[PDB]
């Protein structure tokens, strides 16, 4: 039978992205189901082995998947990962694209902390979106994990903490729907952009869609133009209309950070923690699903 | 609009 790493039987394809396809796998040693990421060794610029190095640097952190195997086999670079549960996009769709305020805030607390942890390891993620957060399995079903480090990169030197330099004239990196305003302006990404994207993810959960989503265009180059224009023409206060002011406060805070500024991860958590209490919610791990 | 884009 076909087994990557001589050990993981290949199952059905479960996803595809710019940096490889994802398949179900089964560890013949334990029967443990796993996720197998494959990248063609002929790829323009190989990326999976670098992604694997990032995962290894983050191991042990709360909500970081464990990497089981990395190697080259046949026409593929291989990365075998612990299998997690459904993504937040999967669960959002399962829940008919409605999340309660309580679920949004339960998620927001952990997602801010996941992003802070990555930053604490000197990296920015650069692709914050609902598909890239997965709940844990079984007992760990209460824990939000972050995945997909294919666009991640160091933003400061590990020893000196010298921040990467500012620059403009960059092409869009990440996803158009969730990218920060400064990313659309061609500015180098930094810590603030991961958190701004999260702010759009949270308002997406509240609304079911974002106002720049589903725009009619022609080229994908002009697709980005219509998205950038709508995102810039929609004030944060209009975006967040009908929802607690904390969501606009969060987004305004992120937009006001300077390029190399350390975000106040505690302030942002307390905004939505204070709201959680005002609402009368308890942190009892009861999500909409 | 949801594709992962690189630099």
């Amino acid at each position: 039978e076909l087994r990557v790493g001589n050990r993981y039987r290949l199952g059905r394809k479960i996803g595809s992205g710019s940096f490889g396809d994802i398949y179900l796998g089964t560890d013949i040693a334990a029967g443990e189901e796993v996720a197998i990421k494959l990248e063609c060794v002929k790829t323009k610029h190989p990326q999976l082995h670098i992604e694997s190095k990032i995962y290894k640097m983050m191991q042990g952190g709360v909500g970081i998947p464990t990497i089981r195997w990395c190697g080259a086999e046949g026409d593929y670079n291989v990365m075998v990962m612990e299998l997690l549960g459904p993504s937040l996009e999967d669960l959002f769709n399962f829940c008919s694209r409605k999340f309660s305020l309580k679920t949004v805030l339960l998620l927001a607390d952990q997602m801010i902390s996941r992003i802070e942890y990555i930053h604490s390891k000197n990296f920015i993620h650069r692709d914050v979106k609902p598909d890239n957060f997965l709940m844990g399995l079984g007992k760990k079903g209460n824990l939000v994990y972050i995945i997909d480090f294919g666009l991640a990169k160091k933003y400061r030197d590990a020893r000196t903490h010298q921040h990467i330099p500012y620059r403009e004239n960059k092409n869009l990196t990440g996803t158009a729907r969730y990218a920060s305003i400064n990313t659309h302006l061609g500015i180098e990404q930094s810590r603030r952009d991961d958190l701004e994207s999260l702010g759009y993810v949270l308002m997406y959960f509240n609304l079911g869609s974002l106002p720049w989503q589903g725009l009619k265009a022609a080229t994908k180059r002009q697709k980005y133009e219509r998205i950038s224009e709508k995102k810039m023409s929609t004030p944060i206060e209009v975006l967040c209309k009908g929802y607690p002011s904390e969501f606009a406060t969060y987004l305004n805070f992120c937009r006001s950070l300077r390029f190399d500024d350390k975000p106040d991860y505690s302030y942002l958590r307390q905004l939505f923690r204070n709201l959680f209490h005002r609402q009368g919610f308890s942190y009892d791990y009861v999500f909409d699903w | 609009s949801v594709a992962s884009l690189t630099s």
